[PDB]
């Protein structure tokens, strides 16, 4: 699957800039008519404000802390096209709908496999074969009104991924800190060779 | 047998493990096979043997104990690997039956089997060895059958058979009588297809122990080699070398039926598989050496500092070693569209009272040229000196010898006038011709030459004419681009700071001693060695207008100018003015010379003309 | 003029074609090396290759592109406000080995501080919530208070019956107070609320609650109760008097225990300090009043334990959120995550901190040092702090520990803030708001009973809440089904410190306010167990056992930071 | 490695070299020039009893230790391939302590392991011609001008042993 | 003379891949990724599928060597130390167990790739190899007697073989191979092809079979069991079902054979 049809429904990752306060989509090392990654690492288009490594990491955190803590708000969305009631309740029985006469099935509106998506979706955008392969989802479509005039060169583009390997490595060690105790991941065979325990 | 199949497949698994000589296998294979669609390289590769040890300690001591049984199959899986990676398609009829594998080589820490031929023994027999020593005798290459192809007439099938002979393999076998068929086994006339045959080069060389080694004046010790394929014409007599290869024994050794009653021995060679040489000139740079050549070359001052550096033992001279450096630096060879030559290289003479340095000084371009040779002038003859006959073959003088180096000639005064005109040739023209019972040849002699000499009377008499000084006809020393005097005059402080200097370097001590145990900025000649290097390989200045509007007036105003000059002035002097413009360009690592080169040149050559600046 | 000329004094004239003017200024301005840069590696590229014949020609400098750009990547790879008890109990004078610089291991004085709690069962992983073990979770709190309550009041389970179904016969209920809409609007009525049962009770039908025959209640969302009525018509369920839950019993000890952790401290008083971060204010990251507080701790209070409660790197900082992060003069190398920021800025500063004196850190679920982001919370990584092992211990969150015989009971989520309580009756409302909650927390045997949790919202967006992981709820329970001797659960409220049913209860409040001004702390000074002086309660039994009465005998001075 | 050990004192008095990491006024003498600074990044030749201290004393010390010669690649390349035929006696006298010494000051794994092999293989053949008597001398005397101080005193304690007892027995 | 004196998982595959191949036999513990999952599935999946693509093109065993060999260092690494590709190999067999098992073509044809490619591991393997990791497997020779009375039988039927399969085309290395070598003496049954072939001395209803062949043994007993654990793999099945993360992958496996 590609990351423009995994990461569909995630939202796009935003930075604040330090300096001027101006909040543009981060779409990793790419044409943007708001940032520029340089050599020396990103960099704002508006003030040309550079930003500290940081700077980059801490706003990435917060918004996978805030993603985390949406995810256990614990909103709950019933299936049924004609109910749609929308609850933080949870009945007894989890999956059953507390509108009366409703027989649909609550589930989460924001569930785990659209946290553990946006959380790849931001470890995707700090992968540097990612950006040198330019397999990220696009920030902007050739249609868009922000679409950048000028393109970055795959030259360009090898060239800046690998000067700045140590800001995506970072900011990648970052989303893994979360990625590694989200409980989606892992399969365990101890307990599935249960016909051995036979 | 089955003990062959196993150990290519562990020296498989080597070849996999260090993957650096996969590296070799595939751009010796790709530069191969991109200027073919258009100087070969040989399909041959260096392992260490290290890395076998560390690899397989069994494997190790195979190859280095039983190369006989050890060597065939690593070498096969060799060629498996190189075969196995892509390659060309459609091969054409020769390359389809080559015959032709790949081979390898080996280096480092050899232990208990590094030797040389004194103490080379019978217990060696059939390991392999290195070796030490001179080479003195090579034969002459030969070809050699190992493969024949036939094409039958009337079935239309191509035959062919193999041969063998006791020193193209390490295992033994039944010799082959080296009988081409002419029939076939059901009948059929055969046909040989010259060109799909497959035939190798072959050379022999002896080697001796090296004359330091030997005890006593007792006579020396010595082995033969047997080369083929890409080593042979590696080597010349009187080269040092080590070679690698299997110590092994051959032939019947009488008892097959002879009158000797056995007492003589076997028969015994060295097959070459690895030959290295010894420095006993040449050096190669690294990329900080690059970098550190172009930074210097653009200090203010880069001659001084150069020159300066030349032979700091010796106190003074200042211009002498600054025209010693153009020297080695040298001009530009011109050869013209129709044939026509302009000499390129710089020639000086210095010429001077007793115990003032020109001995010591000449000395030390011997030791910081890169090629050179050092006589005497009464030790020399004219034929000796340049060329001479022998048998008819003709036989290379000093001169010839030193072909693009410098030649050193001290006591050149004592030469006698029979052996100085042989030399008129060799300083212009730059060749040498005989013309004697059986034979006519030409020869290349390219080289500068430097010399030295006294005065007539012992010491230079300022009160006698320059010619009076110094007895050499005029057609002579028009030939040397610069003549320079110098004397011992007497002066106090002149004493006073020439004893201290030498006071001071007799002071010296080497760094690894204590006190009592028997043994501005300089560069460091095994630098200059590199700047002197790089500056003749990698840029040749080309004049310019400039240079040639001061070149032409300083020319003509020196020729016409009334003075005491002490040499005569002739055509020569303009091609003097010019060399030494563009050395000093060459020095300065610019690709164009400039007026400032031609200043520098004419006032140069104005001092050691006129006397004085 | 200068780019031809530049490249015709170092390269040949040969360059002056204008392909090769423009190829080498390509490079150039490609990589940023100078003209005679390029020349020197040009240099460089010619050596190695046996081609004498290194002419500047176009193919020649597309190999040599190539060549420069393996030499990139190949050098890449290279390189006193309140008080309790002030009047019965002095201020303990601290841990006399404070201070001392001796080696010596510190032998008698050992105040022991030791989990209780399985911190294995913490390290579940996050961000995966089944709502069926949900569902599992909240079913089994209802069945399990009501075997509770059967007990207690020693009812026959014939007595519970559905309150969802008719009857005309008083039966007795146990069930969730839950809101009679689903989709109700933060505003909870007496008139709005209605009783959840259990699966097994009433096959986890909701009942709406008529409480007009109930004079005095509070209640809120979460809360289990249990009910004493009739459902005449099947709409309702008519209360016609609430049954209160029992509170948990209290921890006891043997007298051998009590004498030796007499023996330990020498008759002396035990002193515990208790800090609740933020530890700097809201537009800045100095911690000059936390060395400050750490030097008067090392120096004049001199405590035995040191309890520290996170967010030690608060997530939703004003700074961290917009990303106004400043840079730190006083660090060579600059951090470069918030992990690194506390390794530089907060480890130094907590390794000046006595060895002898035990320290205690909690987490909170805002806290960046922490990648367990859910309440109940795994505990701090103390090796990946830094911290010394010697005098460090990272608790969980809530953690049930012991000091000496007291047990602490400490929850760093504001369930104090968050729980809204539906009150009714002048004599409840003429109480303390405070005690009532404690109450409650007691009641439930958990420390964050409300159910769904708290979030905090802006103009609408999510910021942060409770961030509660519905499967695992069993953690936040008391452990061992005992009240604690002091509950510390620090709010955002003001700073109190009471007893309620015999269980100190404090709120140390925050340790620096948003404004940078001094927030507050709590000292807590507890006599030593003493069985002469009456101040233990013996309880009967095979074993004699002593109730520890630590509110007798604690006083809890609330100190401006 | 007593303080009143002659061979002790006379092994420490061996130069390694080393680099510099500040500059400091007049102790050029060091570099034979009293009336000048060191500067950093120099290189220089000092002996191990103060380079030994010089590499510790601060933070960052002054003086860095840069490998010598005689713990190169080849040296063990050569000793790893044949110990018994090395002369380890050209190498440097006193192998086998500055070996140790260097251990205990990077605390070096590897290095132990082929110091200890080395020993282990040379001793055997130092024991067969220990124990050859007389009842010969260039056999001998070929392989024992390839020793180590060290090893001498090994080699002449065991040779008067064997002696002594050969000569109380047949007397 | 003188005289001196998880980790679990860890050293399991340690000792699982000590003889270089196996009959994949216990039960894997421990974790890994969903990711590893699907992309170590895949990679034995597109050995399989070349395996079975040169079968249908009817290639030799030396030419699907050729062919497959190339492959290991990219797939699935063979003869290596690597905890990695060792619990690589391991688990991407295990998961095409649950891939295969839905289905009698799958199973045959499932079996059929991963015995073809189990021959062609075991052809890699040195003889020492192939010999302790037969004695792992707990896998009767006749007596010396036996086979002096049934020598001119024995030698007869395989003289040939010696000749075409060992390159023996000597007579006199014939004989002493023949000398030196090993029988194997079991019921006419179990090494039918070989019967068909007339490759086997048969007496009394047993075969006798030299040492230098009975490979066929190996490999079908190593079909036979991978068979019944797929036999068994189909029957719990419905405990697989529990989790629905590993369906889709698992069908996204099978659709290439179907
Ligand atoms: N600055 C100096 N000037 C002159 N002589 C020097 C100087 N420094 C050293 N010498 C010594 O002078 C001696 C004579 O040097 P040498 O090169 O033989 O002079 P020379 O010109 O060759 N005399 P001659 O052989 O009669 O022609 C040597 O022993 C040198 O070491
Ligand atoms: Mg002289």
């Amino acid at each position: 699957i590609t990351d423009v049809e995994r990461f569909k429904d995630t939202v796009t990752l935003e930075l604040s800039c330090p300096s001027c306060d101006k909040r543009f989509p981060f779409g990793g090392i790419v044409s943007s008519n708001y940032y520029r990654v340089s050599y020396n690492g990103l960099q704002c288009k508006h003030c040309e404000q550079l930003f500290t490594p940081l700077q980059l990491t801490s706003q990435i955190e917060h918004s996978i802390r805030a993603h985390i803590s949406l995810y256990y708000a614990g909103w709950l969305q019933c299936d049924d096209s004609t109910c749609g009631i929308v609850t933080r309740q949870v009945s007894v029985f989890g999956k059953r709908c507390l509108n009366d006469g409703c027989t649909g099935v609550m589930r989460y509106k924001y569930s785990d496999k659209q946290l553990y998506n946006q959380l790849l979706y931001f470890d995707s955008l700090f992968d540097c074969e990612k950006n040198k392969k330019q397999e990220l989802k696009p920030i902007y479509l050739p249609d868009d009104l922000d679409y950048p005039k000028e393109q970055l060169t795959e030259s360009s583009i090898k060239a800046l991924t690998e000067q700045n390997r140590e800001l995506m490595e970072t900011g990648r060690s970052v989303v893994q800190k979360y990625l590694n105790d989200c409980g989606r991941r892992y399969v365990d065979m101890t307990s599935i060779f249960d016909f051995m325990l036979n | 047998d089955a003990v062959f199949g196993d150990r290519v497949r562990r020296f498989q698994e080597f070849l996999d493990t260090f993957t650096s000589y996969r590296d070799s296998v595939r751009s010796i294979q790709v530069y191969n096979s991109n200027n073919a669609a258009n100087n070969i390289l040989p399909h041959r590769i260096i392992i260490s043997l290290d890395d076998l040890r560390e690899f397989d300690r069994s494997f190790w001591s195979g190859i280095l104990v039983e190369p006989a049984y050890f060597i065939p199959p690593a070498e096969k899986a060799l060629t498996d690997l190189a075969d196995s990676m892509d390659d060309v398609p459609h091969p054409n009829a020769s390359a389809v039956s080559s015959r032709h594998p790949w081979k390898l080589s080996f280096k480092g820490s050899f232990g208990a089997h590094a030797l040389s031929p004194r103490t080379l023994t019978a217990q060696h027999l059939n390991k392999l060895v290195s070796v030490e020593g001179i080479v003195t005798k090579t034969s002459l290459v030969r070809p050699k059958l190992i493969r024949s192809v036939h094409y039958a007439a009337k079935t239309g099938r191509f035959h062919y058979r193999d041969y063998t002979d006791a020193t193209t393999t390490l295992t033994t076998r039944i010799p082959t009588p080296a009988i081409y068929p002419t029939e076939d086994t059901e009948g059929n006339k055969l046909t040989t297809e010259y060109g799909y045959s497959t035939f190798i080069d072959h050379q022999r060389i002896t080697v001796q122990e090296m004359p330091e080694m030997a005890p006593a004046g007792q006579l020396p010790r010595s082995i033969d080699v047997i080369l083929d394929d890409d080593l042979v014409d590696k080597t010349k007599p009187g080269d040092r070398v080590n070679v690698v290869g299997v110590f092994k024994s051959l032939g019947a050794g009488g008892m097959n039926q002879s009158n000797s009653n056995t007492l003589i021995g076997f028969k015994t060679l060295i097959l070459g598989n690895t030959v290295y040489p010894l420095h006993a000139a040449r050096q190669m740079l690294t990329d900080f050496d690059i970098r550190n050549i172009n930074k210097l070359s653009k200090k203010k001052d880069i001659f001084d500092i150069l020159s300066q550096s030349l032979a700091p033992s010796i106190y003074g001279h200042d211009h002498i070693k600054k025209a010693i450096l153009l020297m080695l630096m040298g001009g530009v060879e011109k050869n013209l569209e129709n044939g026509s030559h302009l000499r390129g290289d710089i020639n000086i003479l210095m010429v001077g009272d007793p115990s003032t340095a020109k001995s010591q000084l000449l000395r030390f371009v011997l030791n910081t040229a890169s090629l050179a040779i050092a006589t005497t002038g009464r030790g020399s003859s004219g034929v000796g000196l340049t060329a001479a006959v022998t048998t008819r073959r003709l036989e290379a003088g000093a001169m010839v010898l030193a072909d693009r180096g410098v030649v050193c000639i001290d006591e050149f005064d004592k030469m006698t006038d029979v052996d100085r005109v042989a030399i008129h040739e060799v300083m212009e023209q730059q060749t040498v011709t005989i013309a004697k019972a059986g034979i006519h040849t030409t020869l290349n002699a390219r080289c500068s030459v430097i010399a030295a000499a006294n005065p007539v009377f012992g010491q230079y008499d300022v009160n006698r004419d320059p010619h009076q000084n110094i007895a050499l006809p005029d057609s002579l020393l028009s030939r040397f681009d610069l003549l320079f005097v110098v004397t011992d005059d007497i002066n106090e402080i002149r004493d006073r700071s020439i004893s201290e200097h030498v006071l001071r370097t007799h002071r010296y001590l080497p760094p690894g001693y204590l006190e009592g145990e028997p043994v501005p900025k300089l560069v460091t000649i095994p630098f200059l060695r590199k700047y002197v290097q790089y500056a003749k390989e990698r840029v040749i200045p080309q004049l310019t207008q400039e240079a040639i509007n001061v070149i032409v007036k300083n020319y003509t105003d020196l020729r016409n100018d009334d003075n005491t000059k002490k040499s005569p002035i002739t055509a020569r002097t303009l091609e003097t003015l010019i060399r030494l413009a563009t050395a000093h360009a060459k020095v300065r690592l610019s690709k164009t010379v400039n007026k400032v080169d031609a200043k520098v040149a004419a006032n140069l050559l104005r001092f050691a003309l006129l006397g004085e600046d | 003029m200068s780019g031809s000329i530049d490249v015709i004094t170092h390269f040949g004239p040969d360059a002056d074609k204008p392909e090769i003017i423009t190829a080498l200024e390509n490079l150039t301005k490609l990589h940023a090396l100078s003209v005679e840069d390029l020349y020197i590696k040009w240099e460089q590229f010619s050596n190695q290759r046996r081609q004498t014949h290194t002419d500047l020609t176009s193919k020649n400098i597309d190999e040599f592109k190539q060549f420069l750009q393996l030499q990139m990547e190949k050098r890449a790879n290279q390189i006193i406000l309140d008080s309790l008890n002030p009047e019965n109990i002095e201020i303990s004078s601290g841990n006399p080995n404070v201070g001392l610089l001796s080696t010596e291991e510190p032998s008698y004085n050992q105040v022991k501080v030791e989990p209780f709690y399985d911190a294995k069962k913490y390290k579940f992983r996050t961000m995966r919530q089944n709502l069926q073990e949900a569902s599992d979770v909240l079913d089994d709190q209802i069945e399990s208070f009501t075997k509770i309550i059967q007990n207690h009041y020693k009812l026959s389970p014939n007595d519970f019956a559905d309150p969802t179904i008719q009857s005309q016969s008083e039966i007795y209920a146990v069930g969730r107070i839950v809101p009679d809409s689903p989709t109700y609007d933060k505003f909870l009525n007496p008139e709005s609320l209605s009783l959840e049962t259990s699966r097994m009770g009433g096959v986890g039908r909701r009942v709406r609650l008529d409480l007009s025959q109930v004079n005095e209640l509070s209640f809120f969302l979460g809360q289990i109760v249990a009910f004493k009525g009739k459902n005449a018509n099947g709409d309702y369920f008519t209360v016609n008097s609430i049954l209160p839950l029992p509170y948990p019993n209290s921890p006891v000890s043997t007298s051998q225990e009590l004498q030796e952790f007499q023996a330990n401290l020498e008759g002396s008083s035990l002193k515990v300090i208790v800090t609740c971060g933020p530890y700097f204010a809201n537009d800045n990251f100095s911690l000059e009043l936390l060395q400050e507080f750490i030097d008067s701790i090392n120096n004049e209070v001199k405590p035995h334990v040191l309890i520290m409660f996170g967010p030690f790197i608060d997530i939703t900082h004003p700074l961290i959120a917009s990303g106004k992060l400043p840079n730190f003069p006083q660090f060579k190398t600059q951090p470069k995550t918030l992990d690194e920021l506390f390794l530089k800025l907060f480890t130094p500063i907590l390794k000046t901190i006595s060895p002898h004196i035990q320290t205690v850190l909690i987490p909170s679920t805002k806290d960046a040092i922490s990648n367990h982001a859910a309440y109940p919370q795994a505990s701090l990584i103390r090796k990946a702090l830094q911290l010394p092992k010697r005098n460090f211990k990272c608790m969980a969150n809530p953690s049930s520990f012991q000091i000496n015989e007291i047990y602490f009971g400490c929850s760093n989520v504001d369930t104090f803030k968050d729980l809204k309580e539906v009150i009714k009756g002048g004599t409840t409302s003429s109480r303390y708001r405070l005690d009532r909650v404690s109450e409650h927390i007691l009641q439930q045997r958990r420390y964050y009973p409300i159910f769904p949790g708290s979030i905090r919202t802006r103009i609408y967006e999510h910021i942060s809440g409770a961030d509660l992981d519905v499967s695992y709820l069993g953690l936040t329970e008391f452990v061992g089904g005992f009240s604690p001797d002091i509950m510390i659960i620090p709010s955002e409220l003001q700073h109190f410190a009471r007893v309620v049913q015999n269980v100190v209860v404090i709120n140390p409040g925050r340790f620096i306010r948003a404004t940078g001004n001094r927030g507050s702390y709590a000292q807590i000074t507890v006599q030593c167990p003493d069985l002469e002086d009456g101040k233990l309660t013996l309880v009967e039994g095979e074993e004699p056992v002593y109730l520890h009465n630590v509110w007798k005998r604690a006083r809890v001075d609330l100190i401006a930071s | 490695m007593g303080y009143y050990d002659i061979d002790d004192v006379l092994a420490d008095g061996t130069e390694f070299p080393c680099k510099f990491q500040y500059d400091i006024p007049g102790l050029g003498y060091l570099e034979n020039n009293p009336g000048r600074p060191i500067t950093k990044n120099t290189k220089l030749s000092l002996p191990l009893w103060l380079a030994r201290i010089l590499a510790i004393v601060g933070p960052v010390p002054f003086v860095e230790l840069l490998p010598p010669d005689m713990f190169s690649t080849k040296v063990m390349n050569a000793i790893k391939t044949d110990p018994v035929a090395l002369d380890l006696h050209s190498i440097n006298s006193h192998f086998f302590s500055l070996a140790i010494k260097w251990i205990m000051l990077f605390s070096e794994k590897e290095l132990a392991n082929v110091v200890s092999e080395l020993l282990l293989q040379r001793a055997q053949e130092l024991n067969h011609h220990a124990s050859s008597l007389s009842i010969t001398n260039i056999a001998t005397s070929t392989f024992l001008l390839k020793l180590e101080e060290m090893e001498k005193e090994i080699y002449k304690k065991s040779h008067e042993s064997y002696k002594d007892t050969k000569r109380w027995m047949f007397k | 003379m003188f005289r001196q004196s998880s980790e679990e998982e860890k050293k399991l595959y340690a000792r699982l891949y000590e003889s270089k191949l196996s009959f994949y036999d216990l039960p894997p513990q421990g974790e890994i990724t969903l990711e590893q999952f699907e992309i170590w599935a895949i990679d034995r999946l597109k050995i399989l599928l070349e395996i079975e693509s040169c079968l249908s093109r009817n290639k030799s065993i030396k030419e699907i060597e050729t062919i497959i060999k190339p492959q290991f260092q990219k797939l699935l690494p063979f003869n290596t130390e690597s905890l990695e590709d060792r619990k690589k190999d391991y688990y991407s067999h295990f998961i095409l167990r649950l891939c295969f098992c839905r289905s009698k073509e799958l199973r045959e044809k499932f079996v059929r790739a991963e015995t073809f490619l189990f021959k062609i591991r075991f052809n890699m393997l040195t003889s020492t190899d192939q010999t302790k990791f037969v004695q792992s497997l707990d896998l009767q020779f006749i007596s010396n007697e036996e086979k002096a009375e049934l020598s001119h039988q024995l030698y007869q039927t395989v003289s040939a073989s010696l000749q075409f399969q060992l390159n023996l085309n000597e007579e006199h290395q014939r004989k002493q191979y023949f000398q030196q070598e090993k029988f194997i003496k079991l019921p006419f049954e179990n090494v039918i092809e070989l019967v068909g072939n007339r490759l086997v001395f048969l007496k009394d209803g047993y075969a006798y079979l030299p040492q230098f062949q009975q490979l066929n043994l190996l490999s079908n007993e190593f079909a036979s069991k991978l068979n019944q654990e797929l036999i068994k793999t189909y029957q719990y099945l419905p405990r697989l079902n529990e989790d629905d993360r590993l369906l889709p992958i698992l069908n996204h496996l099978s659709s290439g054979y179907t």
